[PDB]
C-alpha cells in the first residue's frame, strides 16, 4: 500500500548553472588521439539546471512529475544512498505501460509493466535499537502490477544503505533517452568531497544499458527514501525523516559538439558547438 | 488475434502500445464508456480456415 | 586483407574495433582468445624502379 506524505515545506524551486556537463560516448569504437566531432542530443554546456534535494534540518521532501522532454540528464550527489531510483511513462496510472527503475538494496531491478503508481511513491528505510543496523523495510512505490512485458534482475547484493553524516562523497550522473524504441542509459560512477552544488570538471558518460522497451515516454519521476526510527514520530504519514541528499535534472536539446579522445581511447575534452563565438569558431576551425 | 484499428498519433519505430482506453472519434468526450462516436480501438482479426 | 599482428591496446569491455583518423578498422579482438591484434597492409609503400 502507500501513504501520502504530509510534513512538508515549499520553496522556489534552486537553479544551478551545469558547466561542461552532460557528455557520454557516441558508440563503441576505440578512437584513441583523434578529435572527432558528432551531433547528437546533448546537454548544452552553461545550462540552467533544475535542482531538487532532500534535506532533514522544513523537510523539504521534493521528487515530483517532470517531463521526460526528448532525453534527461539526471545526477545525484549523496552520501547515504537516499535516492533509489526512477519511474518513466507518459500517465503513470494504468491505463499506459511504465517503466520501473529500483535498486531495493538486494537487486535492482527494471520492470516495463502497466503500473498503478501511487501518488508519492517511496521507499523504507528503517533503523533499530537491537543492533545500530540500518535496513530497508518498506516498498511502497506501485499498489498493483499486470501486463508485464519487460523484466530484468540484477544478481543479489549487499550495500551499505546507512545514514551517514558529512560531505557528499559520491556522485552518480545518468544520461536517460528514449530513441527508436531503445531506452539508452549512460552512467558514471565518481566519488567526490563538495557539498554545495555541481562539481568543477569534466567527466565523459560510458554507455551502460540499451534496453528494448518500446514505450512512449513523456513524464518521470524520482524515487527517494525515508529514514523511520523511535526518533521520528507520528504515523507513517509523519514519523519519518529524510537525510541529505540532492539531485540535478537537466534536460538534453539537439546541438552538435566537438569531442577529443586521448591516447588510450578516453575523452579528455569537448566543446559546445553554438555556445559562444569563441566556442564556435573552435567548432568551425 | 488482434490489431489496434484507432490511434490518435502514429507509433514510433519499435514501440508498443498496449492500452485499452477507448478512442474518442468524435469532439465529444464519452468518459470511459463505448456507444457513438467513440469505439474500442482493438479489433479482432477472424480467421476462417 | 592484411598483416595481423601483435599490439598494445587498452581496449574497453564494451569494444572490439578500433579505428584510425582515416576510420577503416585498424585493431582488432580476437574472438576466442581475448587479446589484441593490429591489421597493416602487405603493400608497404613506395618501390620506384
Ligand atoms: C537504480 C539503478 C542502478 C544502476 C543503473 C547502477 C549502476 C552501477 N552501479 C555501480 C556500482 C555501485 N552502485 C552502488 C549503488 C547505487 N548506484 C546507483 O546508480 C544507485 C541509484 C545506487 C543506490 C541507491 C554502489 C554502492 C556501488 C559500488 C561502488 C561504491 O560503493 O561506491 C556501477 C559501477 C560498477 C563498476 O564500476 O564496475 C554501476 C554502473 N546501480 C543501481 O542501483
Ligand atoms: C506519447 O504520449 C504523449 C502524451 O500523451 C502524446 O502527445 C499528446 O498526443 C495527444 C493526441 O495527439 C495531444 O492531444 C497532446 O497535445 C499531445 N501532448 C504532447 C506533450 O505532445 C504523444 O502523441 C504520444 N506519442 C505517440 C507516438 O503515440
Ligand atoms: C492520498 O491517497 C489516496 C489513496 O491512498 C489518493 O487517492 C490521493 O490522490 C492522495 N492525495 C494526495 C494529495 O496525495
Ligand atoms: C537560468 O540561467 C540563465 C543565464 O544565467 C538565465 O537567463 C535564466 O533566467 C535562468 N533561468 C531562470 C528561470 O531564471
Ligand atoms: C527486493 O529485495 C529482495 C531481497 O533480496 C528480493 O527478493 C526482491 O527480488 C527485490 N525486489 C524485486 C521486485 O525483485
Ligand atoms: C491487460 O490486463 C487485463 C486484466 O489484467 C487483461 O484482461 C488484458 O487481457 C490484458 N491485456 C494484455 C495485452 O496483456
Ligand atoms: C594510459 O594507460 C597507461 C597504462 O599504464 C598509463 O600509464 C597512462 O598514464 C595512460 N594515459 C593517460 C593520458 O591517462
Amino acid at each position: 500500500q502507500c501513504v501520502n506524505l504530509t510534513t512538508r515545506t515549499q520553496l522556489p524551486p534552486a537553479y544551478t548553472n551545469s558547466f561542461t556537463r552532460g557528455v557520454y560516448y557516441p558508440d563503441k569504437v576505440f578512437r584513441s588521439s583523434v578529435l572527432h566531432s558528432t551531433q547528437d542530443l546533448f546537454l548544452p554546456f552553461f545550462s540552467n539546471v533544475t535542482w531538487f534535494h532532500a534535506i532533514h534540518v522544513t523537510k523539504r521532501f521534493d521528487n515530483p512529475v517532470l517531463p521526460f522532454n526528448d532525453g534527461v540528464y539526471f545526477a545525484s550527489t549523496e552520501k547515504s544512498n537516499i535516492i533509489r531510483g526512477w519511474i518513466f511513462g507518459t500517465t503513470l496510472d494504468s491505463k499506459t505501460q511504465s517503466l520501473l527503475i529500483v535498486n531495493n538494496a538486494t537487486n535492482v531491478v527494471i520492470k516495463v509493466c502497466e503500473f498503478q503508481f501511487c501518488n508519492d511513491p517511496f521507499l523504507g528505510v528503517y533503523y533499530h535499537k537491537n543492533n545500530k543496523s540500518w535496513m530497508e523495510s518498506e516498498f511502497r512505490v506501485y499498489s498493483s502490477a499486470n501486463n508485464c512485458t519487460f523484466e530484468y534482475v540484477s544478481q543479489p547484493f549487499l550495500m551499505d544503505l546507512e545514514g551517514k553524516q558529512g560531505n557528499f562523497k559520491n556522485l552518480r550522473e545518468f544520461v536517460f533517452k528514449n530513441i527508436d524504441g531503445y531506452f539508452k542509459i549512460y552512467s558514471k560512477h565518481t566519488p567526490i568531497n563538495l557539498v554545495r552544488d555541481l562539481p568543477q570538471g569534466f567527466s565523459a558518460l560510458e554507455p551502460l544499458v540499451d534496453l528494448p522497451i518500446g514505450i512512449n515516454i513523456t513524464r518521470f519521476q524520482t524515487l527517494l527514501a525515508l529514514h523511520r526510527s523511535y526518533l521520528t514520530p507520528g504515523d507513517s504519514s509523519s514519523g519519518w525523516t529524510a537525510g541529505a541528499a540532492a539531485y540535478y535534472v537537466g534536460y538534453l536539446q539537439p546541438r552538435t559538439f566537438l569531442l577529443k579522445y586521448n591516447e588510450n581511447g578516453t575523452i579528455t575534452d569537448a566543446v559546445d558547438c553554438a555556445l559562444d563565438p569563441l566556442s564556435e569558431t573552435k567548432c568551425t576551425l | 488475434y488482434l490489431y489496434r484499428l484507432f490511434r490518435k498519433s502514429n507509433l514510433k519505430p519499435f514501440e508498443r502500445d498496449i492500452s485499452t482506453e477507448i478512442y474518442q472519434a468524435g469532439s465529444t468526450p464519452c468518459n470511459g464508456v463505448e456507444g457513438f462516436n467513440c469505439y474500442f480501438p482493438l479489433q479482432s482479426y477472424g480467421f476462417q480456415p | 586483407t592484411g598483416v595481423l599482428t601483435e599490439s598494445n591496446k587498452k581496449f574497453l569491455p564494451f569494444q572490439q574495433f578500433g579505428r584510425d583518423i582515416a576510420d577503416t578498422t585498424d585493431a582488432v579482438r580476437d574472438p576466442q582468445t581475448l587479446e589484441i591484434l593490429d591489421i597493416t597492409p602487405c603493400s608497404f609503400g613506395g618501390v620506384s624502379v
